[PDB]
């Protein structure tokens, strides 16, 4: 409702404000030193302004001390009566005093803010992460494992890919479920595009197998970049949109190749049962 | 076959938003890159802007001389002091010391007068005389003033009256930045004459 | 005279213009509204609930529902907060411009232990931005069932609930007109929910048809918990949280399961306040200097609710590559609450968290493998800062690290250089090359290595900018191998040889100064080769080969003053070397002879790519090899 | 059933505290808000005029005036407007959104020729963000003076106004805040206009007193003084292009830009319907130093709603490529911000970028007639182009044809692509460029000899950014581009030079497969094709890969991933010339045996030479630099 506290603030490596015929490194000095002094004077300022109020302050007490002796002590009227004039002397540098402290509140109150003085350092705690690094590739042990856990928890997904055919809505839809994003999905792929073509569903094994292709280019760059798949997945259907010629007859040839292999695979598995 | 996939355009972009340039320093009266009126009357100016900047922010140079003046193969002044690379480019009120702080803008003005009459006769101001010694004493007495015969010749006579008002020492009648953007846009006016 | 004094008036159709039309610039922001505003209330209920608990007695849980409906073309959001008495659904939802919880909060004084978020008082206006009607049902302990329900046309109506009854909150629904069904699909609202309010203190939980039922049947609605799914780390304090639940809020952040590196967790307390975490990545992204990224890495947030993404004046660009958030508690928000009213303040958060920044890299120095990956990954990053950062120019300086002279293939700080370096000298030897071995083995390097002298590799591009800023470390000039005038520790018999050999070498130097007048600006004897005869040397002030070949090879370069900061090139003849004395020898017996001119420039141009430097035909010296070549095996 | 129907209310100091507080970013606006106000009052009245022009016997001219007043430090904002009666005094400046410049454009009666800056009801209030109170003195034709009068207190007072009397129109008094004093100084104040108000079409005439008086025949500084040079620019834009000379055009470009001398070109179109904006643009002679320089925090075009600023220029207000374009964008219906600092419907950028694209590439292509203009713009403005058929995937057949290059009978002239296409003859179907360092190392090449020698026209490509251009430029009339630096170079054979290919490759197969073994890491493939004439070898990269020159820029970029270049790297295959006598000279040599160091000796200087002359740089040139030093010290027998 009220935003008066931050209207003055004062960076000094303000990189937005400058000159063009003034070196901003240089610049950037001094501010920060006409900073740095300024604060020192106001330091200073409050400092001797902090004895002089103490100092005054006992100043106007032995002064009520004496003046309460010479009163008691009798003979003493006439000092009594100069000690008057000079508590009242004592009292206007008091007061004056007082006047010098609630001006130097008003200058501080009109002080720009500042780096140092907007907020002072609470707690900082530096953890560096040690942990153990590295993956294994194997057909066993928790490989198998998660081949098996995410076929059987995910098998909607994967099989939903399998009957996509457009590279967009491909792109978006395993954009929002990234989690697809591994080697154990293209090997189920190709697994269960082999057994499609044991089935022998000739357009859905292509359908399947289109997609299938997709994912291995994916892999392979992944490899070449030294990214997780999971990280540049996203690009590979802008570059399938920009691709150049030659990019789109390898993709065909190696469909090709791949729809091959597997009519080959199922043809033998077909004899073997 | 698996083949090599090709792919290539990973991160082709042109990564190229960045600068460099720098054309060297502005000590060229020791180079001897003598020039004419046109860019000694165009540094002046563009100096004259930049300094004003920091009159303005309150930001006190004092120490400014040739060694604090940067040139720029943009044909721009970076007046921005370097920050260590001294004598006889001071004033007689630092001098003296008698506040122990000349910082005052007349101080720089001064200054400011002085390097401009360096730069307009290509030479160090008392060239003539090269020992502390002595030159410590003169400052010191802050009486005489450097004299305007060593003047470039065939240039508008208007910076001759602007730096002898820019070198007299007292402080409450030297021109501000105010009137000295009035005197370098009638400088720039009378180039062509 | 006379004085009228009057009161500022409020033309009510045109308030509710301007907020419903020309006050928010996005329209996805009325679900973090409304979310902000069931938040509150959720907030008003706990916080009422400590003093008795009798008062949770209509409901324990609380939550926020959103239940989107295409059957209706409506949005509901529900929450189990506090409701809002009769009272209260006349000042706060009608009075535009009034805040229930700046009242609620400015009444305690006390039980200032909460923060909720909201000051202003119009945020639920902004309702109507995606909705024509909004009828808002709520249940207060000390009320009854209340339909609030207006269409922004200057009055609302305001009715005993005859329908469903709830325990306890409040039931907005969104009539939504035609052209905002898109806000009824589950990406959609995950999205908004997940960019603004994702961070909201109180579970958020959607409800859409989608779950399949065994075979035909998906009428199961789906209780899908996951918007609200990762809490707040950076608020719970760091001596009770270890690095696993760091590096879970890390991997929920980035989207992607990878760990981070080193998680800096810090606040500062005063008039500014927040409460800051930064991680440091375990790798680099792809497209970390790709612009089309823009800057997406630190998010603001104020009150766990996000304000604005990376900008260039919350973390400076180099120090891009660290990704964090950052939460305040008080910051002046503009009235859609997506930018600050005071500029500056984002300087300042800056001028903080570079300074921490620092320190966390600092503190990484530490752990020599762990540097290492660093390093490896952000070297770029460091270099470009020392760059940029005048001001953190001297804290960048420490952190670079090299390969040199005598560390093998392990880099060494300049610190660990200053250490082993002789007192003989007080200049920093380096080299700005373009490859390991290039540097490795060089004609400018061979005297340095000689001597027992250690230089300091530059392979990187990055380096040959970084190297123009860094023009000394620690009281010491930075001077390079490949310019003019290289200073060494000289002994007596080396100057006793160098000015017999100038007045030896001085025929064969002007003879190459005429051959070679517009290629070559000087000729002269120095301390640099041994094994080589012949090396081009850069001045003083001028780009080094390195450094002119990288200007050149730039794809957006002005040429017009390229040509201004060509080397002015200083062919360097090694006496020692058998090939210039034998010249000389050959020289002084005639100056006109053709193979003496014809071998002086095959010098000069072996040298010339020997040390960098890019020719300017290389097919001359191509079809002079050939020539030479067709007269060493004899066949014309 | 049981409903109750209320009214909708505000608080109105919570409305005051937001209005002050939470929609102006920039405290300066305050300026721009008001100078809006004073010349929606001259509008008024200027309008009103045409229907009555007895109602201007108070005062006759339209001028706006600040009257910064330090010593009182208060700053006053005259202006001869319409004026403010009583009923309109406590209505439009005592009611929040309460607009009456909306309210008089209702009562247009079919009379629609005035555009009105004021839609919100909320712009006055900005004075407060810099003015504690504020005092306002207006002055209608029919109507007393009163004295209005606030502090954003919630309570406002109407003063009769017996003070000093005024024409006609408002004067409003900013009683500034005691740290808000910076905006007394004639530099800001200056600045402010220059960047807000500066095109509006009434004269706005600041006052300041510093005028140093004549003294002759003392020391005076105290003389109020009248500039109007904060006012100067006109928009031009608003009119027709058809009655607009080039001088003006110029005039108004160093008034703009600053720039010394005048624009090149200009484009001056408008498109009328939903989305109305005139826009006029400007092409400089000469590019900026620091153009590319992206950290300039782009400002080219300025958009302009109702002849006020509004924002700059944005990254989807016009592409990168073309920031170097200089002008104004101005429309007359757009949804603007409560703030007037940008548009609530950030998506019909898309469009204006759109129509500003498409006009531009019609102004680049129509200023491609003129040889000696177009020759100029081209040499200062080819790395833009270039940069734009990189980025553009929409209008790079547009924008292709906007392309100059050196060409092998070009001489010291650029010719177009569509002139070689001219001179392009059947029996070839490519179009031959090189992509090197520089004019004379691409003039005289091994891989230019052969193709130079027949009947065929290459293209010489120099600059960096043409190879980034080319990578995306794949086509060209149907004739797509062949780059002579890569392998599988295709030219019209008959079949007497194909059988005679047919001989070489039996004769010298051997000498293919012994140097590939001879090189076993440093060349992947070795063979012989028409490429050379006068040079025994050349090197020539992979159909995919990286060129040398690419190689280059890429390993020569300041950011870039050194990760991405191991696997991208450019598949070297020697190329032999058949009829040089060298490589056959060490044919019999290798016929011989096979194992002998002389033919390894001259293999490799040969492969590096050839290294060399490929545009490729050495990984290692000491070596190829000993083998010279040695070769050359046997030669002259030490
Ligand atoms: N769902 C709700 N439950 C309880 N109170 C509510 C609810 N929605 C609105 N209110 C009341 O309405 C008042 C004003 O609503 P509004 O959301 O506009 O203000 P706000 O919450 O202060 O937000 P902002 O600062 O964004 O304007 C709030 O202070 C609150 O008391
Ligand atoms: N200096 C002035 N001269 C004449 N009329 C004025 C002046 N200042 C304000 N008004 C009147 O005030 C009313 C509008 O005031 P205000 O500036 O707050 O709104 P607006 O300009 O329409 O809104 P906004 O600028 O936010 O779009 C109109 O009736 C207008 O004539």
């Amino acid at each position: 409702v009220d935003y008066s506290v931050w209207d003055h603030i004062e960076v000094s490596d303000d990189e937005d404000e400058t000159h063009p015929n003034i070196d901003t490194a240089s610049l950037f000095r001094w501010r920060h030193q006409a900073r740095v002094e300024r604060m020192e004077q106001f330091q200073k300022e409050k400092e001797e302004l902090d004895r002089g109020c103490r100092e005054c302050k006992r100043k106007v007490a032995e002064c009520q001390r004496k003046l309460k002796e010479l009163e008691v002590a009798e003979g003493g009227k006439a000092e009594l009566e100069r000690l008057q004039a000079e508590a009242q002397q004592l009292r206007k540098e008091e007061r004056s005093w007082e006047q010098k402290l609630e001006e130097m509140r008003k200058k501080e109150k009109s002080m720009p803010w500042n780096v140092d003085t907007l907020s002072k350092d609470g707690f900082s705690k530096s953890m560096v992460n040690t942990k153990p690094e590295k993956t294994e590739e194997d057909s066993e042990e928790v490989r198998e494992q998660k081949h098996k856990t995410f076929v059987e928890k995910y098998e909607k997904q994967i099989k939903h890919f399998g009957m996509l055919r457009r590279w967009d809505d491909s792109q978006k839809y395993l954009s929002d479920n990234v989690h697809l994003v591994c080697e154990e999905t293209a090997n189920y792929l190709v697994i269960w595009c082999i057994d499609l073509e044991v089935e022998e569903k000739c357009a859905l094994m292509e359908q399947v197998a289109h997609q299938t292709i997709v994912m291995q280019f994916i892999l392979e760059l992944a490899k070449s970049l030294k990214v997780d798949p999971r990280a540049c997945f996203r690009q590979f259907f802008t570059k399938i949109k920009t691709a150049d010629r030659q990019y789109m007859e390898g993709f065909n040839d190696e469909l090709e190749a791949f729809k091959e292999r597997v009519r080959g695979r199922a043809k033998l598995r077909i004899e073997k049962a | 076959l698996l083949f090599m996939g090709y792919m290539t355009k990973d991160n082709l972009a042109v990564i190229t938003q960045w600068c460099e340039g720098s054309s060297l320093y502005k000590h060229l009266h020791v180079q001897e890159t003598k020039f004419q009126m046109f860019q000694l009357i165009d540094i002046a100016r563009q100096t004259a802007q930049g300094m004003d900047y920091l009159h303005a922010k309150n930001i006190i140079h004092r120490d400014m001389k040739s060694n604090n003046i940067f040139l720029h193969e943009g044909l721009t002044v970076k007046i921005g002091d370097f920050g260590l690379a001294s004598v006889l480019w001071m004033a007689p009120e630092v001098i003296r010391m008698q506040d122990n702080n000349p910082f005052s803008f007349q101080s720089d003005v001064y200054s400011y007068g002085i390097v401009l009459y360096e730069l307009m006769t290509g030479e160090l101001p008392y060239s003539h005389i090269n020992n502390r010694d002595q030159i410590i004493f003169m400052v010191g007495r802050g009486y005489a003033s450097p004299d305007l015969s060593k003047l470039y010749k065939n240039c508008p006579k208007a910076m001759k009256r602007l730096v002898a008002d820019c070198v007299k020492k007292v402080k409450e009648e030297r021109p501000l930045f105010p009137q000295i953007l009035s005197s370098i846009e009638l400088l720039q006016h009378s180039l062509p004459k | 005279e006379e004085v009228e004094t009057f009161a500022f008036q409020a033309e009510i159709a045109q308030l509710m213009s301007l907020i419903i039309n020309t006050f928010y610039s996005n329209k996805e922001i009325f679900l973090r509204e409304l979310i902000s505003n069931a938040s509150d209330a959720l907030d008003k209920i706990r916080y009422e609930s400590l003093t008795d608990p009798s008062k949770l007695d209509s409901g324990k849980e609380l939550k926020i529902d959103i239940i989107p409906n295409p059957q209706e073309r409506t949005l509901t959001l529900v929450d189990t907060g506090i409701g809002m008495t009769k009272a209260d659904l006349i000042n706060n939802l009608g009075t535009i411009a009034k805040s229930g919880t700046k009242a609620f909060m400015e009444a305690l004084q006390a039980g200032a232990d909460i923060s909720m978020i909201g000051q202003f008082g119009v945020g639920f206006y902004s309702a109507y931005l995606v909705a024509e009607k909004v009828v808002v049902i709520t249940k207060h302990n000390d009320d009854e069932q209340y339909a609030w329900e207006s269409s922004a046309g200057g009055s609302f109506t305001v009715r005993a609930d005859h329908g469903e009854p709830i325990g306890r909150g409040t039931k907005v629904i969104l009539h939504l007109k035609e052209d905002q069904t898109e806000y009824l699909e589950e990406r959609r609202v995950k999205e908004v929910v997940k960019k603004h309010s994702q961070f909201i203190g109180y579970p958020i939980t959607l409800y859409l048809e989608k779950e399949r039922e065994k075979k035909k049947i998906k009428e199961k609605y789906i209780d899908q918990e996951e918007l609200n799914k990762t809490k707040p780390i950076w608020t719970r304090n760091p001596d009770d949280i270890t690095q696993e639940e760091y590096g879970e809020f890390y991997k929920s952040l980035t989207n992607d399961w990878e760990d981070h590196l080193a998680v800096k967790h810090f606040s500062v307390e005063g008039q500014l306040e927040f409460r800051a975490l930064l991680f440091i990545p375990r790798r680099a992204p792809f497209d970390l200097f790709e612009n089309k990224k823009k800057k997406n890495n630190i998010k603001l947030y104020v009150r766990r609710v996000f304000i604005m993404d990376s900008c260039d004046e919350l973390i400076p660009e180099y120090l891009n590559f660290i990704r964090g958030v950052v939460d305040s508690e008080d910051l002046p928000l503009n009235i859609s609450r997506e930018m600050l009213q005071q500029s500056k303040i984002l300087k300042v958060i800056r001028k903080n968290i570079v300074k921490k920044c620092l320190e966390l890299f600092s503190e990484l120095a530490e752990d020599k493998e762990n540097y290492k990956k660093f390093y490896e990954a952000f070297s770029k990053n460091l270099k470009l800062g020392i760059h940029e950062d005048s001001t953190n120019r001297r804290r960048l300086s420490e952190l670079l690290r090299y390969h040199t002279s005598q560390s093998g293939d392990e880099m060494t700080s300049l610190s660990e250089y200053v250490s082993r370096m002789k007192e003989t000298q007080k200049s920093i030897y380096y080299i700005t090359g373009e490859s390991k071995e290039q540097v490795a083995n060089s004609a400018f390097v061979e005297r340095v290595r000689k001597r027992g002298f250690e230089v300091v590799y530059m392979t990187e591009p990055i380096d040959e900018y970084c190297v123009q800023q860094l023009k000394e470390f620690d009281g010491k000039s930075l001077v390079s191998v490949t310019k003019e005038g290289l200073e060494l520790p000289e002994d007596e018999e080396e100057k006793k040889k160098m000015e017999e050999s100038k007045a030896k070498f001085e025929n064969l130097c002007k003879l190459m100064k005429e051959i070679l007048d517009k290629k070559v600006e000087k000729v002269t004897i120095s301390n640099r080769l041994v094994s080589s005869p012949c090396c081009i040397v850069t001045s003083t002030y001028g780009w080094t080969a390195n450094m002119e070949r990288i200007m050149k090879a730039q794809a957006l370069r002005d040429n017009s003053t390229m040509g201004y900061m060509m080397a002015k090139k200083h062919l360097e003849i090694n006496p020692d070397h058998p090939i210039v004395e034998t010249l000389r020898q050959k020289a002084e017996a005639d100056k006109n002879d053709k193979a003496v001119k014809d071998l002086v420039v095959l010098l000069f141009e072996t040298a010339l790519l020997s040390s960098g430097f890019s020719l300017e035909d290389p097919q001359t010296h191509s079809n002079r090899i050939y020539r030479m070549i067709k007269l060493g095996l004899g066949i014309d």
